[PDB]
């Protein structure tokens, strides 16, 4: 219970060595430093940053979203129906394959 | 009682050790502790300090951590530095100078040990080329302030020389610590040391550079100054044909040649004017 | 003593920024400006920065507390 | 040049009027800041 | 009650690798080393000491410290080589004997021989009241290949403490190849 | 040039106001009240300077 | 191996506090300290240091005195803290190498097989830099030895970082160049030139003083070098140097005399442009 969250955004370029402008998921556009630690050779324009919620410095960044919805569409088939159960087309399931 | 005339004298070394520390952690809270001595009881002075290890996925470390601080002060005896700690110090970036409400109770445990110490906080990214922000602290208890009492009693006009900030007020300050004001102690030496910086050797004075790469940057600085002489005669005669209140708001989108051509000038000059004197004389320098 | 006054005048650069669109000059060192959270604004111009290149549509950076052009 | 310079300030002449921003304004700047302090 | 800091200076030349006693000397300097610094952190808890070879040129295994086991394992790996630099080697020593973390201790420094030393009698009397000046105590341990009737050492003690008082002594060579340590254990408390 | 210097220091010291909204008037009223409306926000009904 | 190292203010200061606070107590000569920094391609840069206990005896330049336990657990205490540190070499603070630093450079290049000596002066009267940087290395030769491990120097200057600059430049309140053009790019540059120059030339004076008269190791490398030097100064009465050298400068004060002219010509418009604007101003207060 002493951890607090940060805002995440999306780097859009750097300014100069230590200036970046990013963009947040709704609208503001911020020009933000980054903390020293981190490599500054992985942040492309287009890649997904988190910045702090009182300075807004550059932290880290993550890989790209996958969204709930197509989470659920990648896998829901609990049924099990092979080739023996369907018969009369055996040419359309040929030209289908 | 206590004075509003308490000074603290900071040396350099200690002001530039703390400043890189406090650079070097921009997105968190770092921390440290100070050392000198109170030659008296109106000035404190600070010679050294040194940072201290901190735990990590925060923004905020608690001070409690003998076996560091114990071996740091019997190793520093061993060369030298008798002295003691007086306080601590920690860096906000970007906020400004106060005590937050945790520090209250992070500077009780010094004000328990010794009932005299102090609260130095250092901003290390609103300062630049100058104007260092350093701010120094220490805490009051409200049950004087129940007798109808107020601390730090007035002796001299000396102690209300800086207004405080609006967001210093915002915050506690008044009504729960006082400030004290700071100065920075300069002797002749270091300061005589630290003025080598930027300086060239002789070297550098006394080569004249390639006859080939300067006639091409006047070639090219003699264009520019063409075109802009073609382009002043037409700013020039329309000068008066528009009324000069709105004068100022037509050079609001578009550059003007006559100020866009003196620097021009002035860089060609100087770079002729100082290639021919520094092979005039080195051509007699050298046999 | 001037070229050092004219120099602390950058203390109000470091982190607050907002990137908004230059929309009007009234007059001198006065301008309207609408940041991108969705309001436009009346604010005032610091004096160092080059007139020259404030172009219709340029974007610039303000101070996110004052709101003024920086 | 020089002499260009040197018949330059000639015609100026009593410009002691010298205000920055106000008169009464800090006053109003003061109450301001007190009462936003005080809440 | 003395707050004490001992020094060991410790011989590896050739002339004291020689084994006339039933191991090689080596092990008399390891064996006698432990039983001292043993009853010199029985002596007193808070002791401490520190370790110098002699060669060709002196050099310093451990600075002043209360741990007992590192300087074993130092001494562990040590070869015999090299000759005998007496004087640099107290010099050293007492140079070490400064810039020290117990100012209110006591000095001690304690020596082996084992090789023949080309000492200067000038020299030698010249560094013994020099000692004296600071308030330095020796105490000498002379075995194996012994000096001619260690009359130098002798010199030292003409010099050095044994006149109106009693902080230094020297012990005579063992003959015998049994062992030194058991013989010695005697003086280091009686000197 | 110490006019100048002045009003430089000053000019910094005045740079932490906040800013002004800018709006429309649609009708005015009696005794100096006027109305207008702002885009991001509804309609207000407000008073005039003395100016 | 080494071509530049660049030195900031912090370690400048922190010797020389440390050279006051360890020489107040008594007349020593010389201190020693250990330097930590950062690698990148061939330049390296120091950034912080700390002391050492050192004993080092008058009498004679064989015996000296080091701690070992000192420094190992100090870096291992200053690790704890920023671990991007290392240890890159030593410094002491006298005025000039001593014979001894062989054997120093020997005992501690165990902790840096690269290990880089610098030389701080703690009281510069003179406008040369306070810092000189050297590096080992085995020289060989026709006879006496196969090889000999000596000294060579290696570039060095005074680097800044961003709060190491701000601070600075809050310390040095008092001094400030006048003006920047061609004051600081004239006298910064030729006459310190001249200085430098004299001073170098005095020095290689005084050792061949010594020589043929006094001492008299005749060495020959220097020898060798002097000749190279006198060998190398070109001749200045040819006839084509002069036709090429009237050429260039004819060439190049065509575009002063342009500037002036413009200069006069912009000086001229705001006379009039002042003149005509103020003589409007007298008629309005009636």
């Amino acid at each position: 219970l002493q951890s607090v969250g940060q805002i995440v955004g999306e780097v859009l370029k750097q300014l100069t060595e230590e200036k970046f402008i990013v963009k947040a998921t709704n609208g503001p556009r911020y020009v933000v430093g980054c903390r020293r630690q981190l490599d500054k050779s992985k942040l492309k324009p287009g890649t997904r940053v988190a910045l702090d919620m009182t300075t807004l410095t550059i932290m880290r960044y993550l890989p790209r979203e996958v969204d709930p919805l197509v989470y659920n569409m990648s896998h829901e088939d609990p049924g099990n129906v092979s080739y023996s159960e369907i018969g009369g087309l055996s040419e359309q399931i040929r030209e289908l394959r | 009682a206590v004075d509003t005339a308490e000074q603290v004298y900071i040396s350099s070394l200690a002001l530039l050790k703390m400043l890189k520390h406090g650079r070097a952690g921009v997105p968190m809270e770092v921390m440290g502790l100070m050392l000198g001595e109170f030659v008296d009881d109106y000035t404190v002075r600070v010679i050294d300090v040194f940072a201290m290890p901190q735990s990590g996925t925060g923004v905020s470390v608690e001070a409690v951590d003998p076996v560091f601080q114990a071996k740091m002060l019997d190793m520093l005896k061993q060369t030298g530095r008798p002295e003691m700690v007086v306080g601590w110090y920690h860096s906000h970036p970007g906020f400004g100078c106060w005590l937050s409400g945790v520090d209250i109770n992070t500077q009780q445990s010094f004000e328990a040990l010794s009932e005299r110490a102090v609260a130095v906080v250092v901003d290390p990214i609103q300062s630049v080329k100058g104007k260092v922000v350093i701010d120094a602290f220490r805490l009051i208890n409200a049950n004087m302030m129940v007798l109808g009492h107020e601390p730090r009693q007035t002796t001299s006009n000396l102690g209300h020389l800086n207004k405080p900030s609006i967001q210093a007020l915002i915050h506690g300050l008044n009504r729960h610590y006082y400030s004290i004001t700071i100065n920075y102690r300069k002797n002749e030496l270091e300061q005589k040391m630290l003025l080598n910086l930027h300086k060239k050797s002789w070297m550098e004075g006394l080569t004249l550079q390639d006859y080939s790469e300067h006639c091409k940057h006047n070639e090219s600085v003699v264009k520019e100054m063409l075109e802009l002489a073609k382009n002043y005669n037409k700013a020039v005669e329309e000068e008066d044909k528009m009324t000069p209140e709105q004068l100022a708001i037509k050079n609001v989108g578009k550059q003007d040649p006559k100020r866009h051509l003196e620097e021009h000038v002035d860089v060609l000059m100087t770079s002729n004017i100082v290639q021919c004197l520094a092979a005039m004389l080195d051509t007699v320098v050298f046999k | 003593e001037f070229l050092h006054a004219q120099e602390e005048v950058k203390r109000i650069q470091s982190i607050p920024l907002v990137i908004g669109q230059f929309l009007e000059a009234v007059d001198q060192n006065t301008a309207i400006v609408g940041s991108t959270t969705g309001s436009n604004y009346y604010v005032r111009i610091l004096s160092t920065i080059d007139r020259e290149l404030l172009k219709p549509n340029a974007s610039v950076a303000l101070h996110k507390h004052s709101n003024a052009l920086v | 040049h020089n002499m260009s310079v040197k018949a330059m300030r000639f015609p100026p002449k009593s410009y002691n009027k010298d205000l920055e921003s106000a008169e009464e304004r800090r006053e109003r700047e003061q109450q301001d800041l007190e009462f936003a302090k005080e809440m | 009650m003395v707050l004490e800091s001992t020094m060991v200076c410790v011989d590896n030349s050739e002339y004291m690798r020689n084994g006339d006693f039933l191991p090689t000397r080596l092990q008399a300097q390891q064996d006698a080393v432990n039983i001292v610094c043993h009853s010199k952190t029985r002596s007193n808890p808070e002791n401490n000491v520190g370790l110098i070879t002699l060669a060709n040129d002196c050099e310093v295994l451990t600075t002043l410290t209360p741990d007992t086991g590192r300087i074993l394992s130092k001494l562990h790996t040590v070869q015999p080589k090299g000759k005998i630099t007496f004087c640099t080697g107290i010099r050293v020593a007492h140079l070490a004997l400064k810039h020290r973390q117990g100012k209110n201790h006591k000095m001690r420094i304690i020596a082996f021989v084992g090789s023949p030393v080309e000492d200067n009698e000038k020299d030698l009397v010249k560094l013994a009241k020099r000692l004296k000046k600071e308030k330095v105590n020796v105490d000498i341990i002379n075995f194996g290949e012994e000096e001619v009737n260690t009359e130098k050492l002798t010199a030292f003690v003409n010099t050095l403490n044994g006149k109106d008082g009693t902080g230094s002594h020297l012990v005579t060579v063992p003959p015998g190849p049994s062992l030194a340590d058991a013989l010695i254990s005697s003086p280091i408390l009686a000197g | 040039l110490n006019a100048k210097v002045r009003l430089l220091r000053e000019e910094l010291q005045l740079l932490q106001e906040q800013g002004s909204y800018v709006g429309e008037v649609v009708r005015a009223m009696d005794k100096k009240k006027v109305l207008v409306k702002v885009h991001p926000e509804g309609k207000f009904v407000v008073d005039v300077d003395k100016n | 191996a080494v071509q530049k190292v660049v030195v900031h203010p912090l370690v400048l200061l922190s010797v020389v506090d440390h050279f006051n606070r360890i020489g107040k107590v008594g007349n020593q000569k010389r201190v020693v300290g250990v330097l930590l920094g950062s690698w990148q391609k061939k330049v390296l840069d120091v950034s912080n240091s700390f002391a050492v206990p050192f004993d080092e005896d008058d009498k004679d330049d064989s015996v000296w005195f080091l701690d070992h336990d000192y420094l190992e657990n100090m870096y291992g205490m200053f690790k704890k803290v920023n671990a991007r540190e290392r240890i890159v070499g030593w410094y002491h603070t006298g005025p000039k190498l001593h014979k001894n630093d062989i054997a120093i450079n020997e005992l501690m290049k165990r902790y840096c097989p690269n290990s880089v000596l610098v030389i701080i002066d703690v009281k510069p009267k003179d406008l040369g830099l306070p810092t000189e940087a050297y590096i080992s290395v085995e020289e060989v030769h026709d006879d006496g030895t196969p090889t000999s491990k000596t000294f060579e120097h290696v570039t060095s200057e005074i680097g800044a970082e961003e709060a190491e600059e701000v601070g600075v430049e809050h310390l040095l309140r008092d001094i400030k160049d006048t003006t920047v053009g061609t004051l600081s790019q004239r006298i910064t540059n030729q006459v310190h030139g001249l200085k430098g120059l004299n001073s170098k030339l005095l020095d290689i004076r005084s050792y061949l003083e010594k020589v043929a008269t006094g001492k008299l190791p005749i060495n020959h490398q220097i020898i060798y070098q002097l000749q190279d030097v006198f060998n190398l100064l070109p001749d200045v009465s040819l006839q084509e140097f002069v036709k090429a050298f009237y050429l260039k400068t004819n060439d190049q004060m065509v575009v002063v005399y342009l500037a002036s002219l413009i200069r006069s010509v912009v000086a001229l418009h705001n006379l009039i442009n002042n003149k005509i604007a103020n003589r409007d101003a007298e008629k309005k207060e009636g």
